[PDB]
């Protein structure tokens, strides 16, 4: 009688657009819709929201996506995945959804030659730029490994010690951190962009 | 859509005291951000105060370090009225002193400081508040 443990959803916000929580029921010797229920802290309505989009795998629901009118950012977001067959199975998470965005890679990579021995790489990443932080990797055809360096809500590097002779490879990533959240977890990267030969 | 309307300014002494309303009026049901914001003669527009109004006055206001510890924003949502008390004002507090608010719940926002002025979609036509070292 002893109920079974309930796969753990995973929630992300992907560039305040829409929110993907997903699991994994392939673990049930039956397999069931799994429902997923949600609602938030702090917040003087005391209603229970059911998921409006489910995300199907083989016929059986494995995860649920939440509209942008439907995220409270900086409120607590606890979600509640239950058995319906069961309602006794049931599981809830209390999630700070401040430090589970995620923004899309940057795009429009430009390089700049200032002189000879100054050029810069320009990026924008479809968000609130002040609420970004950046990474860029560069390395040439001859840079056994990356070269990383931390660029803030400036989006602009400068390149240290321009070789004209080399031929560069530029990448850039941005986080929800730390002034409107505290994410861990990066953005993908943008395509590489090059210089010189 | 929200309509504000702020009142309560006037000029006043140094180190004396002043309380603004803002009246909210019309969708004031969905608007889950105010704050309030000031504009010094020939200055950029900057963020006072921020608050979430349906919090439970857990940690849900937010100052700048210019008025921290002097200003403190309240708000009564029985008569949907925003309030900012001010304390001890110096003469770099005259300003133009506007109320804002938001309805976008997913809106990123500035987690240390005043409110950011991208953070609010409604705003009111503002009050004057005049701070001088002498009695005005
Ligand atoms: C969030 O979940 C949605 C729903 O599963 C994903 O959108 C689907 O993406 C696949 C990618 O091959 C498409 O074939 C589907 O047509 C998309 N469906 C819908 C309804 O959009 C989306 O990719 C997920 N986001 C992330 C970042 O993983
Ligand atoms: C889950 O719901 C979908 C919705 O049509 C249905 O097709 C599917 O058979 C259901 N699966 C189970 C195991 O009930
Ligand atoms: C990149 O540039 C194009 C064309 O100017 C523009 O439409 C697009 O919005 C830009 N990308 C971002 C992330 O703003």
């Amino acid at each position: 009688a002893d109920p079974l443990p309930l796969p753990e959803v995973q929630c992300f916000v992907f560039n305040v657009e829409y929110m993907n929580c997903t699991w994994n029921s392939s673990s049930e010797p039956q397999p069931t819709n799994l429902t997923l229920h949600y609602w938030y802290k702090n917040s003087d309505n005391d209603k229970v929201q059911k998921c409006s989009h489910y995300l199907f795998s083989e016929e059986i629901t494995s995860g649920c996506q939440l509209q942008k009118k439907e995220i409270h950012l900086y409120q607590t977001f606890v979600v509640q995945l239950q058995d319906p067959r069961e309602p006794r199975r049931q599981a809830t998470q209390m999630l700070k959804l401040q430090n589970l965005v995620i923004p899309w890679a940057p795009e429009n990579l430009t390089l700049h030659k200032l002189s000879e021995s100054q050029l810069e790489l320009n990026w924008n990443n479809r968000f609130l730029n002040h609420c970004l932080e950046h990474l860029v990797q560069y390395r040439t055809d001859w840079d056994h490994s990356w070269t990383e360096q931390s660029v803030d809500y400036r989006h602009k590097f400068s390149l240290p010690s321009v070789d004209g002779q080399k031929r560069y490879t530029f990448r850039v990533r941005s986080r929800f951190n730390p002034l409107c959240g505290s994410a861990q977890h990066w953005s993908e990267w943008s395509h590489p962009i090059h210089w010189g030969s | 859509q929200v309509q504000l309307q702020e009142s309560g300014g006037g000029s006043v002494q140094a180190g004396g005291s002043l309380r603004l309303s803002c009246a909210a009026s019309g969708y004031t049901y969905r608007d889950y951000y105010m704050g309030w914001f000031r504009q010094a003669p020939g200055r950029e527009r900057e963020g006072v105060a921020s608050i979430y109004t349906r919090g439970s006055r857990e940690g849900s206001t937010r100052y700048s370090s210019s008025v921290e510890g002097r200003f403190t924003i309240t708000l009564d949502t029985a008569k949907n009225t925003l309030y900012l008390q001010m304390n001890s004002l110096k003469p770099e507090d005259t300003a133009m002193y506007y109320c804002a608010a938001d309805d976008r719940t997913w809106l990123p926002r500035v987690q240390l400081g005043g409110p950011r002025e991208n953070e609010y979609n409604y705003w009111g036509q503002g009050t004057q508040v005049t701070v001088s070292s002498g009695a005005p």
